[PDB]
RNA sequence: ACUGCAGGGGAGACUGGAAUUCCUGGUGUAGCGGUGGAAUGCGCAGAUAUCAGGAGGAACACCGGUGGCGAAGGCGGGUCUCUGGGCAGUAACUGACGCUGAGGAGCGAAAGCGUGGGGAGCGAACAGGAUUAGAUACCCUGGUAGUCCACGCCGUAAACGGUGGGUACUAGGUGUGGGUUUCCUUCCUUGGGAUCCGUGCCGUAGCUAACGCAUUAAGUACCCCGCCUGGGGAGUACGGCCGCAAGGCUAAAACUCAAAGGAAUUGACGGGGGCCCGCACAAGCGGCGGAGCAUGUGGAUUAAUUCGAUGCAACGCGAAGAA
């Protein structure tokens, strides 16, 4: 707004996995107020990841997030008779938000059957550095790199 | 295949481009990489980023010919006028002295008319 | 008249350096140039860049200002030659010889014209590119006359202080240029005071429609000159004078309008300025515009399709119930 920043809301740890990362994940998956359904989907995805890799699911999730988190975004601006992209730094919480959004958005449009297994596959591919979520981060970094001239 | 231990750096920084040329103390050019020579074109050639890229290119090309220290002569109302010096410094060269040699007429030739933009 | 003083006042001759352009040569390699963004353009046959040498023209950074000089237009690189005016002091000289000035004469920015020369840069016309609906423009790349010099012509400018010349008088305050001058004469201070001549700001009386002017009057008076008489038509036609031409000067009428104007006030507006705000944008989430149906409206149709609502602020609105 115009009158400075606004207070942001706090979140509580997830009972089964004592992290706020999975709470943010369920809040990203949540639609139409179906928070129990979103929690079911996230829990099923984490369980499938654990049963397929052996590794701790929240550790796998942190690896995937570290893979997909960006560092420079490309906010657009207009100067004269032309408008061009300006690369700016990304703050950490915005980076986590954007990475989670990318994961869920790209898993929603994967060629599989249920959202649980779609999201599990997307998380595993991101942790390995293969998925479209990682491709998105790489494209963002390339566009921020190919416009360093306009770093005013 | 040359070897000139001490040289001079001329940085011409205009409103539209920047050119860095490295010469021996007698005025013979060694290497000259400029902003357009580095991959750039149009109005991007005036940005300081392009200036420092051109400065790096010229500095390394001259080091390949054996230059260790350059004296700097800058001229022009450009923006990369200091970024080029900084890149010359932190690309493996020591500069020492810096001179200003922008040509100043003693009220000589008539300039072009003022733009009514 | 004498003695000092300040000055880009004027004319002529010679002469200096910075820079731009070009030419010759060296180094050197792929770009340069240009814009809001580009393209035309130049270059790869060796450009731009950089170094040395050369040619040529024009304008004179710092000093430099609000400051100086000139009747005005105008005048600044330096030196020499010739030449005009101003101020102060003295009071030596003449003894009203003054002021203004119809006509007239002279000078008079720039553009323009003639004859001859010169031509770096800039740059009407002209050409291409771009923008645009178009772009005979603005922006870009080129580019002729011209701009420069000699000798003539032209005689106009918002040629402006939008204020004719001369003279006397009517509180001050505060800068700055040129003199003279006691005293404080060292208080070295080149300060203060007094006086004369300039050039600015601010202010009383007074004046003005107001804005403002205000000892440099737009105040108080006197002398002479020019000019005005509603707005257009029109500074135009015809006649004449001048000019090579462009054109300049003197200068009407018919007809037509009931206004045209000057200052200042309140608002509104601005692709003016400053500050501030709103789901205004930004960051997000979900939609509508595509499909089927419901409802309202336009149009069409009908015997009737009752009437009203019509940008935001009419259209699931009047209608919270038309067989
Ligand atoms: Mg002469
Ligand atoms: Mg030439
Ligand atoms: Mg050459
Ligand atoms: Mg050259
Ligand atoms: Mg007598
Ligand atoms: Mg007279
Ligand atoms: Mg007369
Ligand atoms: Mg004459
Ligand atoms: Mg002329
Ligand atoms: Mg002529
Ligand atoms: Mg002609
Ligand atoms: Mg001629
Ligand atoms: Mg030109
Ligand atoms: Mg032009
Ligand atoms: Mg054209
Ligand atoms: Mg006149
Ligand atoms: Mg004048
Ligand atoms: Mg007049
Ligand atoms: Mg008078
Ligand atoms: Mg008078
Ligand atoms: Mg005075
Ligand atoms: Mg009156
Ligand atoms: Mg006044
Ligand atoms: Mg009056
Ligand atoms: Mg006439
Ligand atoms: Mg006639
Ligand atoms: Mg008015
Ligand atoms: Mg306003
Ligand atoms: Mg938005
Ligand atoms: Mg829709
Ligand atoms: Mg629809
Ligand atoms: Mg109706
Ligand atoms: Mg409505
Ligand atoms: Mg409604």
């Amino acid at each position: 707004p115009r009158k400075g920043p606004a207070p942001k809301r706090p979140l509580v740890n997830d009972p089964v996995y004592g992290s706020q990362l999975v709470t943010q994940l369920v809040n990203k998956v949540l639609l139409k107020g179906k928070k129990s359904l979103a929690e079911r989907i996230v829990y099923g995805a984490l369980e499938q990841a654990r049963d397929k890799t052996g590794t701790d699911p929240v550790i796998t999730l942190k690896r995937a997030l570290d893979n997909v988190k960006p560092a420079l975004e490309v906010r657009s601006r207009r100067v004269g008779g032309a408008t061009y992209q300006v690369p700016v730094e990304v703050r950490p919480d915005r980076s986590t938000t954007l990475a989670l959004r990318w994961l869920v958005g790209y898993s929603r449009q994967r060629r599989e059957k249920t959202m649980i297994e779609r999201l599990a596959n997307e998380i595993l591919d991101a942790s390995n550095g293969l998925g479209a979520s990682v491709k998105r981060r790489e494209d963002t970094h390339k566009m921020a790199e190919a416009n360093r001239a306009f770093a005013h | 295949k040359k070897n000139v231990p001490h040289g001079a750096a001329h940085i011409k920084s205009t409103f539209n481009n920047t050119i860095v040329t490295i010469t021996d103390p007698q005025g013979n050019v060694i290497a000259w990489a400029s902003s357009g020579h580095v991959g750039f074109k149009g109005s991007r050639k005036s940005t300081p980023f392009a200036a420092q890229l051109a400065a790096e290119n010229a500095a390394r090309k001259a080091q390949d010919h054996g230059v260790r220290k350059v004296d700097v002569f800058v001229k022009g109302p450009g923006s990369g006028r200091e970024t080029a010096i900084r890149s010359l410094q932190a690309a493996g060269l020591e500069v020492g002295a810096i001179s200003d040699v922008t040509p100043q007429p003693h009220n000589g030739v008539r300039p072009p008319k003022r733009r009514r933009v």
